[PDB]
RNA sequence: AAUUGUUGAAAGGGAAGGGCAUUUGAUCAGACA
RNA sequence: AAUACUGCCAGCUGGGACUGAGGACUGCGACGUAAGUCAAGGAUGCUGGCAUAAUGGUUAUAUGCCGCCCGUCUUGAAACACGGACCAAGGAGUCUAACGUCUAUGCGAGUGUUUGGGUGUAAAACCCAUACGCGUAAUGAAAGUGAACGUAGGUUGGGGCCUCGCAAGAGGUGCACAAUCGACCGAUCCUGAUGUCUUCGGAUGGAUUUGAGUAAGAGCAUAGCUGUUGGGACCCGAAAGAU
RNA sequence: AAUAUGUAAGAAGUCCUUGUUACUUAAUUGAACGUGGACAUUUGAAUGAAGAGCUUUUAGUGGGCCAUUUUUGGUAAGCAG
RNA sequence: CCCUGAAAAUGGAUGGCGCUCAAGCGUGUUACCUAUACUCUACCGUCAGGGUUGAUAUGAUGCCCUGACGAGUAGGCAGGC
């Protein structure tokens, strides 16, 4: 030969793992994250975008609507760790939501469901939003940070 | 002391035992209250410099 | 074969039994502890209204750290380091305080801080990073019958059982106390409140006896 | 074998084992037994005292063999007769028929006495018999004679 | 395998300890004192002023 | 770092397994090392250690010392046990019964402990017979016997035998010796 | 091999070479499945 | 009354960083009326990106910080101390005689077949009688003498074993080893019985002397590392002398 | 004086009884070695003890230099002891 | 505290730049920076303490748990190439 082979072979037997002690306990989120708070979102597509805040999902994800009319931003999820929970809310208590969930927005264009869903819940905002002026327009600017905005100094 | 840890051992042993023979080092002292009747204290300072020569 | 659950049955029915004791101790001390010092607050209360002057009990109890690192060191003090276990900088061992070692005590000042513990901080280095010496073997303590196994020869079964025995030096401080492996702690965490350290406490440096301050020193270090 | 070696070690270190200061130079106390009397007068007296000059008698042409003396003690003796024809002797401890070592067939000059023999008889013969070791023999019925 | 510190991990101070149960439960580490209104000779009070 | 207080690393310094490579030796260790493990009997410790001494730590327990040793008050029904091999000696004329446990019995040795109506048993026979060793009675040889021992400890005033090659007056009997040449050890 | 010619790439404000680390350029293994 | 300061709580609570060793179960606990549950003897859950030079490795370059020429002898070298332009290939603790400690192996009061003979498939292996060598006696310059008062002694520690006790412990025996007191043999100095070719003989009992001794043998042979001595003696090196 | 340094802090201990001899006393007097007997770990201070003891054989080294303190010669020295 | 006393040879040194209610001197109070040290974890090696021949698979100088330690010339030894 040329090489004069182990006198010993680890088992490729494999074995299993300890029985992990590690419970998946529910995350509660921030106080300053409560329905119908208007988000600023930080990263991602739509980054800059004012935006309400409609139903903390199953996988902690948060429920967001422009509303699509506004600033073209749709029912749609989003981290709840990129995300400037501002100080201005609006009544979500006449807006639908239950419908919606984790499986909601499986992979698997536009459904027309979508898009319908997508008119209930805005019309019911928008509603809303129209009850304080200005605010409607908020919605439709971006946001950036100006020259001499420092973030840990500013209220959102 | 090994004619006296004879006593104390004998003595004690035809009492009830319960004896301690070992020398300890000095221990601390005890709390205490030390009075002030007929025994004010008096305020000393330092003393300037002089030279008597 | 039975074992399964009926030999289960009687040990885990005197593993209680031993927690019974133990509780039942641990809240007897308590009593004692807050007793045995409101006693000494009325003490001095009383004292004063009478007109006198309650002067306490000197410390009976000490603890120790080394401040000073490992090399040159001066073959005498260099020794008594050594038969107080402290042969490392920022170890820690307590000492019972008697002539006997308060001349050792005294002989190696430039080198350690020390001073007087509280319950407070005796609990909280036993707890966090108390060790045994079981046959060597530096032992973590983390369940009390580490402790029961070793020193319940003497009393002792319970984790606040050495705390107490070491806290009032009673009648086995010296099993008690060697039990303890030598503390091991850190450089203090807000830094040392002195420039230049090897100079006594009331020249500003850290060593010698500093007396109750010894004790933030050490929460700082564990 | 020179694998095991230590010189194969030493391959690679300046020195070879042998100090940076004091070298490994040609003959540093002199040779042999050099100074015996002087720079080596320490491990001359001690580890071997008596070495030097003289004492006792010379003895020109001195055959060893005139002296040639083997001594056996009463200590074995027994030994100088095979094992088989010995018990046979032990047992039976009589005049009549006693044993006749030839001691000096098998091969000694004296027999001294170092310790107990039984009381079985045997004749000795012996060129030389030390007191106690004539006086042993006779106390289990033995006797020496004298040969050449 | 893992050395668990008390003092933060509630479930290693009860391990150890059980009386943490009840000296929490009483809150014990906030006790309120037996408020006396003993007040001091003047020759401590003097002599403490003086000079 | 830290003020060492003994020599670290250190190395135990008794062996731990027999330095020989025989086959059998180390056989007769995992009996005993097993046997010691699980006995918490002190002759299992002993014997487990004695097998894995040098030669110069086992001299040979003769075949008349071991007679001696039956004579012990008490003793005489015991099983000696000798780690090691085991010499005849013609100068005892007599001999008892007995049964001895040894590494090694020579020609002459087991013959006289047989023809006196006894028996010779391997180390590993004597296991199964007294596990827990009842009732042996454990010889030593002499140790220092050795020759060498004499030799060890020389200087003056020791009495204790030159390192010498040939012997005889001229060798290393003047000087340093007698009172009359120079001086005396 | 020292040393040399060509060709190719690259760096070079009083040497060259090295350590830790990373940019960039070139080159490469493995690993998905 | 408040507050400050100092201290304590096994009072609550936010942000941030690094780690995630282990791999069935087994422990100590914790919460529950309970069933079960848990953060209690070491990370899992969910979601996405690429499946490639994306991550990673090698390399060149650049940039931050750091980096004196190595070897030697020396208290101290980067040294204004020596060798070294560069490459290849040679290049230095050996072998032998005779030894110390140690270890392995054989056999063991003995041990060593190998001068030799036998013999052979022929410098091998296999076999062997007589000696010899070392050991089993010492001590004296020598003439010489030559190791049991005694269970081969007494004492004190001794592992182990034996006997009692559930056990803790108590006795019993106690090898090796060590300490000590003796006894034994030779030297030396005393002592000088019974006898006697009247000077030969030296029993006996003794002595702050002495010995590399006896007191139920440990040795012989092969081998190996280290070490010793003589040899060209780790390698190169005089000025000289000689024929 | 300070600092430094000898011894001691028990089982190899302590107490009773009364054995040996040629030393020794006026003397069974004493000395020395003993048999028999009484008392255990608070059995005779503290702290430590990754144990303690023991033997054999062999390397290198045998140019030393510095610092605080004490300190000799020298005016001194990066001098010499 | 400052000034005078206060004189040497290439050009140059609070380390440099520079600093004057200091970035100077004495002293106090905090915060902050960072060693191969300290604390915690991981891995390597060393030393030690334990566990494990029970067959029917693979190492018994092996396997498994555990703790502590790691400077190095001359020099020793070891295990390897
Ligand atoms: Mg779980
Ligand atoms: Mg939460
Ligand atoms: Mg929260
Ligand atoms: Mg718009
Ligand atoms: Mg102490
Ligand atoms: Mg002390
Ligand atoms: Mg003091
Ligand atoms: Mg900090
Ligand atoms: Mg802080
Ligand atoms: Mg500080
Ligand atoms: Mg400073
Ligand atoms: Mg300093
Ligand atoms: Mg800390
Ligand atoms: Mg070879
Ligand atoms: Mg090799
Ligand atoms: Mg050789
Ligand atoms: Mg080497
Ligand atoms: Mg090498
Ligand atoms: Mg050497
Ligand atoms: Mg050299
Ligand atoms: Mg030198
Ligand atoms: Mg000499
Ligand atoms: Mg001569
Ligand atoms: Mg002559
Ligand atoms: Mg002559
Ligand atoms: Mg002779
Ligand atoms: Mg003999
Ligand atoms: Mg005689
Ligand atoms: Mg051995
Ligand atoms: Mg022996
Ligand atoms: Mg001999
Ligand atoms: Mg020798
Ligand atoms: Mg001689
Ligand atoms: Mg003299
Ligand atoms: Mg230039
Ligand atoms: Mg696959
Ligand atoms: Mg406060
Ligand atoms: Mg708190
Ligand atoms: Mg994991
Ligand atoms: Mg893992
Ligand atoms: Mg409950
Ligand atoms: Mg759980
Ligand atoms: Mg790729
Ligand atoms: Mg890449
Ligand atoms: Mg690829
Ligand atoms: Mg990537
Ligand atoms: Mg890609
Ligand atoms: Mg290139
Ligand atoms: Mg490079
Ligand atoms: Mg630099
Ligand atoms: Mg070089
Ligand atoms: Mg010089
Ligand atoms: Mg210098
Ligand atoms: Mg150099
Ligand atoms: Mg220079
Ligand atoms: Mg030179
Ligand atoms: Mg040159
Ligand atoms: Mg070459
Ligand atoms: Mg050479
Ligand atoms: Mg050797
Ligand atoms: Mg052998
Ligand atoms: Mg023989
Ligand atoms: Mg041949
Ligand atoms: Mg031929
Ligand atoms: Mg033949
Ligand atoms: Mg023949
Ligand atoms: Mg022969
Ligand atoms: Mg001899
Ligand atoms: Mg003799
Ligand atoms: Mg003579
Ligand atoms: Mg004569
Ligand atoms: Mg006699
Ligand atoms: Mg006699
Ligand atoms: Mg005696
Ligand atoms: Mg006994
Ligand atoms: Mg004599
Ligand atoms: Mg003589
Ligand atoms: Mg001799
Ligand atoms: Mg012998
Ligand atoms: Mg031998
Ligand atoms: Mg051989
Ligand atoms: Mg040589
Ligand atoms: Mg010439
Ligand atoms: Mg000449
Ligand atoms: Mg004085
Ligand atoms: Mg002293
Ligand atoms: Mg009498
Ligand atoms: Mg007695
Ligand atoms: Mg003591
Ligand atoms: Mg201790
Ligand atoms: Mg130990
Ligand atoms: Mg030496
Ligand atoms: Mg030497
Ligand atoms: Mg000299
Ligand atoms: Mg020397
Ligand atoms: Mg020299
Ligand atoms: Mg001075
Ligand atoms: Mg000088
Ligand atoms: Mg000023
Ligand atoms: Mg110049
Ligand atoms: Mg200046
Ligand atoms: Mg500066
Ligand atoms: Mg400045
Ligand atoms: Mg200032
Ligand atoms: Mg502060
Ligand atoms: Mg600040
Ligand atoms: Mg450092
Ligand atoms: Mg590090
Ligand atoms: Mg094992
Ligand atoms: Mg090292
Ligand atoms: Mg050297
Ligand atoms: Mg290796
Ligand atoms: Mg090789």
């Amino acid at each position: 030969s040329a090489q004069k082979a182990p006198k010993w072979y680890p088992s490729e037997d494999v074995a299993a793992l300890k029985k992990t002690r590690k419970a998946a306990r529910p995350q509660k989120l921030r106080a300053s994250l409560v329905p119908g708070t208007v988000l600023i979102l930080l990263a991602g597509r739509f980054r800059g975008k004012r935006v309400v805040y409609l139903k903390h999902l199953e996988d902690n994800t948060l429920l967001i609507s422009g509303p699509f009319k506004v600033n073209g931003v749709p029912l749609r999820r989003v981290n709840a760790r990129y995300v400037i929970a501002t100080s201005t809310k609006v009544s979500v208590e006449g807006v639908n939501v239950e419908k919606f969930n984790v499986e909601y927005f499986a992979k698997e264009e536009i459904k027309a469901e979508r898009v319908e869903d997508q008119k209930v819940v805005d019309k019911a905002l928008i509603a809303e939003i129209k009850k304080t002026p200005l605010l409607k327009q908020y919605l439709s600017a971006s946001f950036s940070l100006k020259n001499g905005d420092k973030p840990h100094m500013l209220k959102f | 002391r090994v004619k006296a840890n004879a006593a104390k051992r004998a003595e004690a042993k035809a009492q009830g035992v319960a004896v301690q023979l070992k020398r300890q080092p000095a221990q601390p002292r005890e709390s205490r209250i030390v009075s002030t009747e007929g025994n004010v204290p008096q305020t000393l300072a330092p003393v300037p410099y002089e030279t008597f020569i | 074969a039975e074992q399964v659950a009926a030999e289960r049955a009687a040990r885990k029915a005197a593993n209680k039994e031993k927690r019974a004791i133990i509780l039942e101790r641990n809240a007897a001390y308590q009593k004692e502890y807050e007793t045995a010092e409101r006693n000494i607050i009325q003490a001095k209360r009383d004292a004063k209204a009478a007109g006198s002057y309650y002067v306490e009990a000197q410390h009976k109890l000490v603890f120790v750290v080394r401040i000073k690192g490992i090399n040159k060191i001066p073959p005498k003090p260099r020794k008594v380091l050594q038969l107080l276990r402290l042969t490392r900088i920022n170890s820690g061992t307590f000492v019972k305080v008697t002539k006997a070692t308060l001349e050792l005590l005294k002989l190696i000042e430039p080198y350690v801080a020390y001073g007087y513990p509280s319950y407070s901080t005796i609990r909280q280095l036993v707890y966090k990073r108390g060790f045994g010496k079981i046959n060597k073997q530096r032992v973590p303590l983390s369940d009390n019958a580490i402790i029961e196994a070793n020193l319940g020869k003497y009393g002792i079964l319970s984790i606040d059982d050495l705390i107490h025995e070491i806290i009032t030096v009673g009648p086995h401080f010296k099993q008690a106390n060697n039990f303890l492996w030598p503390f091991k702690l850190s450089n203090p965490s807000g830094g040392w409140g002195v420039p230049r350290k090897f100079k006594h406490f009331i020249q500003g440096g850290s060593f010698g006896n500093r007396e109750e301050f010894i004790n933030k020193l050490v929460k700082s270090m564990n | 074998p020179s694998r095991f070696t230590k010189t194969r070690k030493h391959r690679g270190h300046v020195s070879a084992g042998k100090g940076r200061i004091g070298k490994h130079r040609k003959h540093p106390g002199g040779r042999g037994m050099a100074g015996g009397q002087h720079h080596h007068r320490i491990n001359m007296d001690k580890y071997h005292p008596g070495y030097f000059g003289k004492v006792g008698m010379r003895y020109f042409h001195k055959q060893q063999a005139h002296f040639w003396k083997p001594v056996l003690n009463l200590d074995k003796l027994w030994t100088l007769i095979p094992e088989d024809k010995r018990d046979q002797y032990l047992k039976s401890a009589s005049k009549e028929t006693a044993p006749v070592i030839d001691t000096l067939a098998a091969g000694y000059g004296k027999i001294l006495g170092k310790g107990r023999i039984p009381n079985v008889p045997v004749i000795v013969k012996a060129r030389f018999v030390s007191k106690l070791a004539e006086e042993k023999i006779r106390a289990a019925g033995g006797v020496v004679e004298l040969i050449a | 395998v893992l050395k668990k510190n008390p003092l933060k991990n509630k479930q290693v101070l009860l391990r150890l300890n059980p009386y943490a149960k009840v000296f929490a439960a009483e809150k014990l580490g906030s006790k309120k004192a037996e408020k006396t209104g003993t007040k001091p000779a003047a020759v401590f009070t003097e002599t403490l002023k003086h000079d | 770092g830290i003020d060492h207080t003994s020599k670290q690393h250190k190395r135990s310094g008794h062996r731990t397994a027999p330095k020989s490579d025989n086959v059998y030796l180390k056989l007769l260790v995992k009996l005993y090392t097993f046997l010691a493990r699980r006995t918490d009997a002190p002759f299992n410790k002993v014997v487990l250690k004695a097998l894995f001494l040098s030669k110069i730590n086992r001299p040979p327990v003769s075949v008349s010392r071991i007679a001696r040793a039956l004579k012990q008050e008490g003793a005489a029904n015991k099983t000696v046990v000798v780690v090691g091999t085991v010499t005849d000696d013609a100068r005892i004329f007599e001999f008892p019964k007995t049964t001895v446990a040894a590494l090694r019995f020579t020609a002459g040795a087991r013959a006289k402990i047989v023809k006196a109506g006894g028996e010779c048993i391997t180390l590993d026979q004597l296991a199964v017979r007294a596990p827990k060793g009842q009732n042996t009675l454990i010889l030593r040889g002499p140790r220092n016997s050795r020759e060498a021992v004499r030799h060890f400890g020389m200087g003056p005033h020791k009495g204790k035998a030159p390192r010498i090659l040939s012997t005889g007056r001229k060798f290393e009997r003047a000087r340093g010796r007698r009172r009359s040449k120079g001086f005396k050890v």
